[PDB]
RNA sequence: AGCGGGGUGGAGCAGCCUGGUAGCUCGUCGGGCUCAUAACCCGAAGAUCGUCGGUUCAAAUCCGGCCCCCGCUACCA
């Protein structure tokens, strides 16, 4: 339900890298390589092919990221019924 | 007990006020700076018997005294950046003499010293220089204008009527009233213009003993002063000496000043107290930022005169701030008191993330910060001294996250073995200078050469794009396969030699190995140019067929980087080519369906 | 451009030559075994043969025309 705020976007995960390292594709068409805080590591589990926040890192802020939340089913269908994201996005 | 009278010299660039001051001290200053300007402000004190052997009879027609003890006279830098150098002599002085070349009229610096003067209501008389410009003109030595007129025909005569008539109109329209000063009998409304000529001293025994006397007529009760009463003062400005450390330059107006004697001045954060250690006096008839003849040091001065001071912990004071003596606690509180009723007129903004100016006085910083923030240039630090090697560990700091912000611009410093070590060792660039301009601009243009030498290698990178039609004529293919040899037309855009060519649906026909328009070797085809093409990898039939419209694969950072970064070097069939590709390849990735 | 070879469940191969059931291994879905997963067992779905025509009592098998794929050679702007 939450939006982004600020230079955060969204984003739909690729490819786990192992350690708490996925890697994530945004709608600005880049790659990031996205380091997941601890915080919210060990209660949440992602898996591929997910709509999640991400906000750069702020040095070298093109290849690396953290992600701060996960969309459940119901609010990214909400999202796509609304229209501020697409499907292929989503679908690639 | 009567005080030398405070006078500050005002004008435009080029308008001879350094020249004046110069013929005043028979000596040359305005020779030794560099560029021709003079932007260091300066006191000189003028003995009263040199002024009387200038002068001559013409002391006997005013019924007065030439009791006064002699002259304190203030140059002013006339250029537009030291904007706070004149404020300064303008308030600080009692009497002004604006300097206007006839020939050129008005100027902004002009008009900005006459507000000055009018917002501290200083008295002044107006000067009129270049008078040799005028064709037909005889020079002479030293002779007054009285002297002179006589000795010209008619024609200079009339011309130097009408350039004073036009100027006693733009007074007017000014709002001041003006005459000549032979011409005029009033002396409390209406000022008076001397023509005076700087190169050969013609009409200076006028304007000076009218300066003389007219320090008695508006308000003479203001230059009584007690000769044994605490020092006022205020300070001229701050800068560096060898061997002496942070000392300040002021003109001692009211009191005594003796050695050891504790002073209050106003710092950049609050008053500071210190006990003086060495007062320097400079030469008499000598320019006091010009050391021609060695300084005397000295026990005691007395007002008005403008001595150095030398105390401990003065780094940290401000320009402008006045200076009151004070021997007792409850005289350094009183004196607090007053420092507090106080403004800082002049304050530096800086931003934390900018370039770092090192100069050698406040005075020079402030024209430089002001500069600087004309062209929209953040300013990280502003100091007084030598550009020592924390600067250059600042500016790399600096220059770790903005490239173009990290540099060091000194104006007339020295830097020292160790900083230009660090600095050729990390590659960080040190500007020094003289002039404001001539370092300013040197900035500018090295900036400017790294903006276009970030994009001279940036084109070579990426790829042109191109689009082309494979012609339905059987002649034009020569070969089938290794190599394919196949003419073909350009749409549009540009084919270059090892390029990627793919269809719709994006198979790899191969990697185009030679392009020739005849048996003679081609480099590249423009639009409108036909081509036979040897390729690598395209068979006719199963790859490619004839009549084919044939793609080049596009990058998406060189379609980014031409989008944004070579927009200048971009036209029609190119602007068509790359959308048409755009919507072409608008299939499997989003970025291009949002191009 | 000329010559030669081949198209069969989601994938890779038999079934031709000798016409008359379309099989083999992997893969997907469901149930079994185990505390759970993999391995293993059971059952079911899935091609009507690249299209069109000729022949034959009857054609994936014999024949011919097209569509696509692969290989070899000639081929210098
Ligand atoms: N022909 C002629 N040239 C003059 C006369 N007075 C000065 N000049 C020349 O014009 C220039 C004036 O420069 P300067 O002495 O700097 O003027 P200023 O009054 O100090 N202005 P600033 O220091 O800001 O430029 C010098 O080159 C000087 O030789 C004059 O009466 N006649
Ligand atoms: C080479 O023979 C040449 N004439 C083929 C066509 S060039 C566009
Ligand atoms: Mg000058």
């Amino acid at each position: 339900v939450p939006l982004p705020e600020g230079n955060q976007l969204f984003g739909v995960v690729e490819q786990a890298l192992g350690a708490g390292w996925m890697d994530v594709r945004c709608e600005d068409g880049k790659i990031r390589r996205c380091r997941i805080p601890g915080k919210l590591r060990r209660r949440v589990w992602i898996r591929v092919g997910d709509l999640v926040i991400v906000q750069p890192w702020p040095v070298q802020s093109d290849k690396r990221g953290d992600i701060v939340y996960r969309y459940t089913q119901t609010q990214v269908d909400w999202l796509l019924r609304k229209g501020k994201i697409t499907q292929e996005f989503l679908t690639g | 007990r009567i005080r030398q009278p405070i006078i500050a010299v005002l004008g435009h660039v080029d308008h001879g006020k350094t020249t004046l001051l110069d013929r005043i001290r028979k000596t040359n200053v305005a020779a030794k700076e560099a560029g021709g300007i003079t932007q260091h402000i300066g006191a000189t004190e003028v003995p009263i018997e040199v002024v009387k052997k200038i002068a001559g009879p013409l002391i006997k027609l005013w019924k007065a005294e030439i009791k006064l003890p002699g002259l304190l006279f203030i140059d002013t830098p006339g250029h537009e950046a030291f904007t706070s150098l004149r404020a300064r002599g303008g308030s600080l002085a009692d009497l002004a003499v604006l300097v206007v070349d006839i020939n050129e009229g008005f100027q902004p610096q002009t008009i900005e010293s006459i507000e000055i003067l009018r917002k501290y209501r200083t008295p002044f008389v107006v000067a009129a220089n270049k008078i040799d410009r005028i064709k037909g003109w005889v020079i002479e030595e030293d002779e007054p204008f009285l002297m002179n007129i006589k000795k010209q025909d008619q024609r200079a005569v009339q011309e130097l009527e009408t350039k004073l008539w036009e100027l006693i109109g733009k007074f007017y329209e000014f709002g001041f009233q003006a005459n000549r000063f032979d011409r005029v009998q009033n002396f409390t409304r209406e000022l008076a213009i001397v023509p005076i000529s700087a190169k050969y001293g013609i009409g200076i025994a006028e304007l000076l003993v009218l300066i003389a006397g007219l320090s008695q007529r508006y308000l003479e009760e203001k230059l009584k002063i007690e000769v044994e009463g605490p020092a006022r003062g205020t300070i001229l400005e701050v800068r560096e000496e060898p061997g002496l450390g942070h000392t300040i330059d002021v003109i001692i107006y009211d009191g005594t000043l003796h050695k050891d004697d504790t002073i209050v001045v106003g710092g950049k954060d609050k008053a500071i107290v210190t006990k003086i250690r060495a007062l320097l006096k400079p030469k008499p008839l000598d320019e006091i930022r010009d050391p021609r003849f060695r300084f005397d040091y000295v026990d005691e001065v007395t007002a008005a005169a403008g001595v150095k001071i030398a105390a401990p912990g003065l780094e940290e004071a401000l320009a402008g701030s006045p200076v009151i003596a004070a021997p007792t606690p409850e005289d350094v509180e009183k004196a607090k008191q007053e420092i507090l009723e106080q403004i800082e007129r002049v304050v530096i903004s800086t931003d934390k993330v900018g370039v770092i100016v090192k100069a050698d006085t406040l005075g020079s910083l402030e024209a430089l910060s002001k500069e600087l923030q004309e062209k929209e240039i953040p300013i990280r630090k502003a100091d007084v001294g030598n550009v020592s090697k924390t600067d250059v560990m600042e500016a790399l700091s600096v220059k770790e996250e903005e490239p173009k912000y990290g540099v060091i611009l000194g104006f007339n410093v020295k830097v020292n073995e160790d900083a230009e070590e660090v600095a050729k060792a990390k590659d960080v660039k040190i500007f020094v200078g003289n002039v404001i301009y001539k370092l300013i601009e040197d900035y500018e243009e090295w900036v400017k050469e790294e903006e276009e030498k970030k994009k001279r290698e940036l084109l070579s990178k990426v790829t042109f794009p191109g689009v082309i039609r494979l012609y339905p004529d059987e002649r034009y293919v020569f070969r089938r396969s290794n190599p394919a040899i196949v003419g073909i037309e350009v749409i549009e855009g540009r084919i270059k030699p090892g390029v990627t060519l793919i269809k719709q649906n994006g198979q790899k026909v191969g990697v185009i190995r030679s392009i020739k328009s005849r048996d003679e070797f081609l480099q590249e085809a423009k639009k409108g140019q036909a081509v036979a093409i040897a390729i690598e990898g395209a068979i006719v039939g199963r790859h490619i067929h004839p009549g084919e419209t044939l793609y080049v694969d596009l990058s998406r950072d060189d379609a980014i980087t031409l989008l944004k970064h070579l927009r200048d070097t971009l036209e029609d069939t190119d602007i068509k080519a790359l959308k048409m590709i755009a919507k072409v390849k608008a299939k499997e990735d989003p970025f291009w369906r949002a191009i």
